[PDB]
């Protein structure tokens, strides 16, 4: 535990993320399909990174697979916090569940991958409601959608993000 | 956008109106350390806290555990705000009318959603059938239910339950893996066996002839692979343990089997309804979905039926979730938007309305 | 097996772990008591079970693909379950199988015919049975603490030795290849023996020599080209073996090999499958409970070169007679060929 | 010696199957105590009311 | 004169019918030496393994009541028949025992090798609960079995034996030894070999006590060196315990010690007797019966009566049955049943065994 | 400026919080005549005195001498004055409760510490590698532990230690030395050895194939200069020396090796997280640091593994000081501060506080 808070505009934006109001389609294409969350300058609170995010408009027009230009995001030397909204079908439902994933590469320095960490169960536990983890040590590990898939739900998903695996 | 919640006695089943399937199916349980968690979270945790079933035999006994459940489903499975969008409960058969006020009182007062409809499970299972007249197995997690219906009224005197269903199925395949020198102890060894016994599992046609067939080659061994990479195999233990349905002797329970009790329901209807409710004989649950299960049924009750009579057990493909996608179809008719409980007919009537608008 | 009775056959390429789901050869409808590969055929193994059968079976060349349930030949004329089986050495396609209804048959792989059938000379339960180097005769070692030597063609006890181990527990009998009978068995005491008899004069044996006071009938593995019999005793953790030679005492404690499991089972592949550039002289698969762990017995050589006094002409897998010549009364020594060319 | 010598020891009971007997018989009801069954590798005969 | 053998995970118990104690107690071990000899037998069993065990490798032939090894397991009754009982197992008939729920191909590899290996004239498998009810004199009574390898609880009423109601616990001897290894470690005392399970296993016999309140127990102990025994190793050093008397055998009611799910030995009695009927359970809570040598600990039943009064009803009268010889409670109703004149047509022969099967041991038995 | 200060079995690692390597890296023994030192000058002496190891297994066992380790650190080591500094601690797993509070009190009332705080050895290093889940196989001086943590937490029921670490293989490489003619038996030329140890010796991959090549060629000798000018050469032993490792045979140990301790604590875990930790396996401490260990041990856990099992072992090149650098970047922290044992706090709880704040 190394005392690292949460910022309200990370909570704020997983509470919206988390559960769905009824809008106009024009607010529904605003939803985020996946963000990233990083250490504060000062490594007091845990931030949104700017830009770094998929909205789920995105998803058919300029983004194909939004899985494939989420794991692009993550830098190749640093540790993050991802927020990722997954989209699968079993052999007997359609799902739509939150994955937060922790991903620190080894190339990443020490004292980035000490400190995130350290802070995850603290994190972690105030996003309350998500099922699904996916820690990621290096880049073979997220980039292929199967390694999603197996955690989701095993062998029973038979379909990611409208596509089979 | 109606919501679909089926309160089974082990499993929450919900989702949208107008879907196929239902989006989260999620196992109903309240964890508190040996502090409150529900659902798949309670589960996770294993064998740190204490589970307990509110809903343990289709009858709610818990309320404020309910309220936890269907807190959970709205926020966190649907991630929807139960305010916006109306909610379609289903009910086990024989429910008290105390228990269908308390579900009104609650979906109005706690979640305030702006509309609710009440529908029984057996009669929803009948009519994704293209029935309506019928008895309606439901075999589900906590309890089996045998409901003949007529003209889509069920018959509360001739409703049996029996409470032999895939939890007590599940136990007893850990009791006869053990045999085998395997030990699922834990909670979450039971989630593996839950596995093993919805994938390998299957209704012999003939028992004991089954038995000998096992005893004499390893052509109905099959192999199954555990989490860490173990691989086991079970034999016999495939028919083994659906035959409780039939035999619940072999738990040591008293009661008879679910080919006894579908006969008996019916001999406590009318007689001249009775020819009808036994061509009409609709399987609905989870503990259903063995394969030959339809043609053991068929089998039993031919042999308890008079010989002049034709039986006909009604196996559709979709058993599994025939209640929800019964009512995820009717609340999604445009035509069923006059059918709600508005809330401002809650506040005239207040929750007594329920029994005069859902019956 | 679950039901039934089966045996798993992989190609020794086949290492590692071994699927749980691997097909196997379950056609027997009781547990299987012996197999023994076809000495002529290495795709031929001959399995006897429970059930009171014997069957042959023919395996592909790259192994089982789906489990094996029919057999090319049913052999049916025991009364009780069949734990013996011995392929002639020579002959193409004959087959003996001793069951414990105490009656020893003769068959006809080729035409599933009952050559020959022995049923009024063991007066109890049959150990083992173990041809000759020629594949005339057989020796046969009794709960009656009795060792018999019988030729078969004729139907007559050529020699018969009482009360060969004085124990009450199990005693084995091979033929050895110049004419000689090795026994192991247990003594009043019951110690575990080890003795060597002459056929011409059974009066008293050539040797007799004490291993230890331990349980389990002791395997004793032959090999005729270096005249070393390797014994090797169910649920002992160690191999011993011993060379028999013309100068007394005639069993000559060699070593050995010391392990700290205990075997469940052991065979012993032929000279053909050695290798005889390691100076490798026998190989034996010890089965534990959940592992089959190969054993490899090396002479200590300094040069790298074939070492010709110890790799002999040994038998080929080409057979020497036919059946139907062996039932008029033909003997021919088994074909030999040269270990020669498998140098690397 | 230890165990009486017999073949019948372990001789066991096991009834025939449903679909082997025979249902929908309104057996006697006197009261005199006599088998009310004689079967032969033939035919079944039962006393019946 | 039959055979009574009552075979153990950690301790085989061994006699003759009538007798009211076993002839032969010795452990269930098979060593093997684990160097190699420099002065001109390749395993030990028994006693004599226990006295060479400086430099052999001792190991259980059962784990958990499961046989790891039927080759190991042969040993052992090898060695009861002809080194501890110095009889011929082919003159005398055997009554063997069995945990309760036993696999039936477990019961089938004893019988198989009690007639083919030992050519037993005649042979029979009971239980081991129902036999601990017979030497205390009842038909009625829940027994909870504890042992080295698992503990049991079996609810038998008027005779009748409720096997879905049966309850299994895999934590016995055997665990609390490995735990009092795991916390003689923070005293200083380090123990890992197998030789040295046997040194603590022999602490663990002599100076630990099941504490009626474990809390206050650790206060006393936190405060005041009263509890504090001393115990001498076999090689001459002295070591100290604490607080560790009461804590290895409170692992028995809290098995998270342990990392383990399941529930204490008090919760597992009253679990099973809230399995069965209703109208049965008055009886079992005044005739709860221990059993095994892990209930032999000083106040466990003290401690157990305590426990179990909290989780019945206030008007039950909860009585907790500890013999002061229930370390040998199966084995001595074993020895009653063996001698009663009706048990005789229970005896399983040899030749009937062979033109039947093992058929026949699966009826005739529980 | 805050102190972390980790106590090892062998050697204490002493440095400030913010740093990248630990300033002070001596031997934790307190010497007396066969009056007390402590330290390197406890070894400067050689054989006047007798050595004794207060940490010897990674639990303390001599609270006397653990004080003068502290103090020699604090005074001479670190140069600084305790009660100017706070000070972080590390314990080894399964360190006992009464440990905790015993170090509190000492920390608190001998040194007059202005905060404390405990941390677990297995844990920090996990943390330093980025992972949350995952096995860690601690191997120092006089103890190895193979702990397995789960979302932070270590299990304890979980955690083997094993008493076979670098002491011991640097007691066996003067065994085996001496075989070559050489002799090392004073303390000084202990010393040595355990440079020769730590510079020349490697884990080989096929222990009999790297034996084979050593007796046939000269490729593998290494050549070592001693302190007085004498060359020593060494040919098989560098591979000889770390084998007992996974062989303790060698020493005459009755235990299994690494690779198997570390498969036995795996397989006493719940078998829904054995996938995660078999590909998690951390390595650390300074035993670890030979070339070629996380090759060897990957191939002998995958032999022991099933087949369908995914094994990666971790070996981060700073893997030799991990547990200080995790606690250094830790103690750095500015949000960190509020985590301190305070001595306020002290006087108020006492010496159990450390167990509600530190877990
Ligand atoms: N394919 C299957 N085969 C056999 N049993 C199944 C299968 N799928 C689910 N089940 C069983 O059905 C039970 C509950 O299903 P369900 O009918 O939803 O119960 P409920 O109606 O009480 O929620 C589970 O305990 C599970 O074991
Ligand atoms: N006086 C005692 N106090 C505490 N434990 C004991 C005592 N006597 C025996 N035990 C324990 O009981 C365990 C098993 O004894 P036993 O009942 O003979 O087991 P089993 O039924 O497997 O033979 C032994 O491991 C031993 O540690
Ligand atoms: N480069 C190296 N190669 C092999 N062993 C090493 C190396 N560096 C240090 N060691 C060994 O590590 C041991 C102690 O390291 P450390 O992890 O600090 O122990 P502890 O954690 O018990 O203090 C020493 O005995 C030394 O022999
Ligand atoms: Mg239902
Ligand atoms: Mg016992
Ligand atoms: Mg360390």
């Amino acid at each position: 535990a190394s005392g690292v808070a949460v910022s309200d505009g990370v909570i704020k934006v997983f509470n919206d993320m988390k559960v769905r109001k009824s809008s106009t389609p024009e607010e529904v294409k605003k939803r985020k399909k996946a963000v990233l969350f990083c250490l504060s300058e000062d490594k007091k609170n845990i931030i949104l990174e700017e830009g770094k995010e998929i909205l789920v408009g995105d998803v058919g027009q300029t983004v194909d697979d939004p899985y494939a230009t989420f794991v692009k995001m993550l830098p190749d030397k640093d540790c993050r916090y991802a927020l990722y909204d997954a989209t699968y079908e079993t052999k007997e439902s359609k799902k739509e569940d939150l994955v937060f994933i922790f991903w620190a590469p080894e190339s990443a320095p020490l004292k980035s991958k000490m400190i995130y960490a350290s802070s995850k169960d603290a994190i972690k536990k105030k996003l309350t409601g998500i099922k699904h983890e996916l820690q990621a040590n290096c880049y073979e590990e997220v980039k292929d959608r199967c390694t999603l898939a197996e955690k989701l739900g095993g062998s029973a998903v038979i379909s990611l993000e409208g596509k089979p695996l | 956008a109606a919501l679909v919640v089926d309160n089974g006695s082990g499993m929450c089943k919900a989702g949208f109106a107008g879907d196929d399937a239902p989006r989260a199916v999620f196992p109903s349980i309240v964890g508190r350390p040996r502090d409150s968690y529900v659902g798949d979270e309670a589960q996770s945790k294993r064998g740190i806290l204490t589970l307990k079933y509110p809903i343990e035999h289709g009858i709610v006994t818990n309320w404020d555990d309910m309220e936890k459940i269907w807190h959970h489903t709205f926020y966190n499975e649907l991630r929807v705000a139960p305010e916006e969008h109306p909610v379609l409960l289903t009910e086990a058969p024989l429910n008290p009318k105390a228990n269908r006020e308390k579900m009104t009182q609650i979906m109005f007062e706690t979640f305030n959603t702006p509309a609710m409809y009440v529908a029984i499970q057996a009669v929803l299972s009948l009519y994704a059938s293209g029935r309506t007249t019928g008895i309606v197995m439901d075999s589900g997690d906590g309890v089996t239910h045998t409901v003949p219906i007529y003209e889509g009224y069920a018959l509360p005197h001739a409703i049996l339950r029996l409470d032999l269903a895939g939890r007590d199925l599940t136990d007893y395949l850990m009791k006869i893996l053990t045999e085998r020198g395997y030990s699922f102890t834990t909670t979450a060894e039971r989630e593996i066996v839950r596995d093993i016994k919805e994938k390998l599992c299957y209704v012999a046609l003939d028992f004991e002839q089954e038995m000998a067939t096992a005893a004499s080659s390893s052509s109905l061994e099959k192999s199954y692979e555990l989490p860490d990479g173990q691989v086991i195999t079970i034999g016999n233990e495939r028919f083994r343990c659906p035959e409780a349905l039939f035999q619940p002797s072999f738990l040591g329970m008293e009661s008879a089997g679910i080919h006894e009790t579908t006969f008996n329901s019916i001999m406590k209807c009318d007689v001249d309804i009775r020819k009808d409710l036994y061509a009409n004989t609709v399987l609905s649950g989870g503990t259903t979905m063995y394969p030959g299960i339809a043609d053991r049924m068929q089998k039993e009750i031919t042999a308890l039926a008079p010989s002049t009579m034709k039986i006909k057990i009604i196996a559709p493909p979709e058993r599994k979730y025939s209640v929800w996608i019964g009512g995820s179809i009717l609340a999604s008719l445009s035509t069923f938007q006059q059918m709600w409980i508005s809330k401002q007919e809650y506040d005239e009537s207040g929750p007594s309305i329920v029994h005069r608008k859902c019956f | 097996a679950s039901g039934g009775g089966a045996f798993l056959v992989l190609p020794l390429s086949k290492t590692g772990r071994i699927d749980k789901a691997y097909p196997t050869v379950c056609g027997h409808t009781g547990p299987v008591l012996d197999i023994d590969w076809c000495p002529h055929n290495d795709e031929v193994i001959a399995s006897g079970s429970e059930d009171c059968t014997v069957m042959v079976w023919q395996i592909p060349e790259n192994g089982l693909t789906s489990p094996l349930t029919e057999p090319v030949v049913v052999l049916e004329g025991h009364t009780k379950r069949v734990g013996i089986i011995a392929w002639h050495p020579t002959a193409r396609n004959v087959l003996l199988s001793a069951g414990c209804d105490n009656v020893v048959l003769i068959w006809n792989v080729g035409t599933a015919e009952e050559l020959y059938r022995l049923d009024s000379l063991h007066p109890d339960l049959i150990y083992n049975v173990s041809w000759n180097h020629n594949g005339s005769l057989f020796c046969s070692a009794c709960k009656d603490k009795s060792v018999r030597i019988i030729d078969p063609r004729r139907g007559t006890l050529v020699a018969e030795r009482e009360k060969a181990h004085e124990g009450a527990r199990p005693m084995r009998a091979i033929f050895l290849a110049d004419g000689k009978v090795f026994t192991t068995g247990f003594s009043r005491m019951s110690e575990r023996q080890l003795a060597l008899w002459d056929p011409e004069n059974l009066e008293e044996p050539m040797a007799l020599q004490e291993l230890d006071s331990s349980n389990g009938a002791l395997l004793p593995f032959y090999d005729p080209d270096t005249s070393v019999v390797y014994v090797c005793g169910k649920g002992d953790s160690s191999i011993r073996y011993f060379e028999i030679t013309e100068e007394p005492p005639y069993i000559h404690f060699l070593n050995t090999f010391t392990s700290k499991e205990p075997q469940r089972g052991m065979g012993s592949m032929p000279k053909r499958g050695l290798e005889v550039s390691k100076c490798e002289i026998a190989r034996f698969y010890k089965l534990h409970e959940r592992k089959c762990e190969p054993i490899v017995m090396t002479v200590p050589r300094k040069s790298d070169l074939f070492q010709d006094d110890l790799y002999p002409d040994t038998a080929g897998p080409e057979a020497a007679l036919e059946a139907e010549e062996w039932v008029s009364g033909r003997d021919a020594d088994p074909i030999l060929i040269s270990l020669r060319e498998a140098y690397v | 010696k230890v165990v009486r010598q017999s073949k019948f020891r372990h001789v066991f009971g096991q009834p025939v199957k449903n679909d082997q007997c025979y249902e929908d018989i309104r057996v006697s009801r006197v009261t005199w105590d006599s088998t009310f069954c004689a079967v032969n590798p033939k035919f079944l005969a039962v006393i019946v009311e």
